């Protein structure tokens, strides 16, 4: 919606969907968790996004949880605060 | 999440029969019991003056309780996003809002008056509602007492996976074609009976979406049938997490 988020959203999408799929079905990846309609704790996802997963897909800097929540809602991903 | 996709979770519009103008918006996985509580027959409800209440309509298929509550609050508060006219119109917009547009939802109406307002509003609607969003009616067991509260409507589907994955008949993925080992990642099974096509979970999503993260509708590569992403996940999560829930279903 905002002119600056639209760039950040393309990266957040990338980092989530390019992360390696899980080899253990009990501990799925973040992309797989959204696929199965899991409620997504924003603190956990935002922290994972700042672990180095955004530097991998070419976004230097840091993301705020509110920006991540707006990402989830644009993709119909169920999310919630902790 | 640690529990499988609930067998049923609804967001309902409750109306008084004493006063047709009094509406109430809650949620429950068991509409008959919650209606019994709203009418004092079962302990647990929130004012007899307006009893007995009725469920004129409800939205079903919320893949998690969290999701159903995110929706319930969003409809009790349209000023941050009263009457049957506004409830019907707010419901129509929320179903197009991106935060809920791709959820495995079904809209149920139970009163010809309330369903009439829905059609009156859809006739003037700005955007058309997504055709995958089933809007069904059920007037005058009927109504809410027809909705299946358990996992029975997918009993055979669940039994199919219990065979394919217990005996390692999973075969090779039907998208990437690479041979999948047993318990090697999340492997999602097709829904249509007679077919045993299995694939890696992220491969189906890649396939259904040919921009987006969450699939909605799609066709099977092996058998050519059509599936809704909600059902395929309701079985995957049932198999991954709900081992106890599966046993009670098949009497095992
Ligand atoms: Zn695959
Ligand atoms: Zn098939």
């Amino acid at each position: 919606p905002t002119d600056q988020q639209v760039s950040l959203f393309r990266y957040i999408t990338q980092a989530v969907v390019t992360a390696p799929r899980a080899k253990d079905p009990a501990n799925p990846s973040w992309h797989e968790k959204m696929l199965m309609y899991d409620p997504i704790i924003l603190e956990d996802l935002t922290a994972w996004l700042n672990s180095g997963q955004l530097d991998r897909v070419g976004y230097d800097g840091e993301v705020a949880p509110g920006d991540v929540k707006k990402w989830c809602e644009s993709k119909s991903v169920c999310c919630l605060w902790r | 999440q640690c529990k499988p996709i609930p067998a049923l979770y609804t967001v309902y519009v409750l109306r008084s029969t004493v006063r047709h103008a009094s509406l109430y918006i809650g949620s429950t996985p068991n509409p008959p019991r919650r209606l019994k509580q709203h009418n004092g027959l079962v302990p647990g409800g929130a004012r007899s003056s307006l009893r007995p209440w009725e469920m004129v309509a409800l939205v079903s298929g919320f893949p998690s309780m969290v999701a159903a509550l995110k929706f319930q609050w969003a409809l009790t508060n349209p000023h941050l996003s009263r009457s049957l006219a506004s409830v019907v119109a707010n419901l129509h917009l929320l179903l197009r809002v991106p935060s809920f547009a791709r959820w495995p939802l079904r809209v149920h109406f139970f009163r010809r008056d309330v369903f009439a307002a829905w059609e009156k509003w859809c006739a003037a609607a700005s955007e058309r509602l997504r055709p995958s969003l089933a809007v069904v009616t059920d007037f005058e067991c009927w109504g809410i007492h027809a909705l299946p509260l358990d996992y029975e409507p997918i009993k055979d589907y669940v039994a199919k996976g219990q065979e394919i994955f217990e005996f390692e008949r999973q075969g090779a993925c039907v998208v990437c074609r690479e041979e999948m080992a047993s318990g090697d990642g999340l492997q999602a099974l097709c829904t249509n009976q007679g077919c045993d096509g299995v694939g890696h979970l992220s491969c189906w999503s890649r396939h259904f979406l040919k921009d987006s993260i969450l699939p909605v509708q799609g066709q099977c590569p092996k058998c050519g049938g059509e599936m809704e992403w909600g059902n395929m996940m309701k079985e995957l999560t049932l198999r991954t997490r709900g081992q106890k829930e599966v046993e009670k279903l098949l009497k095992r």
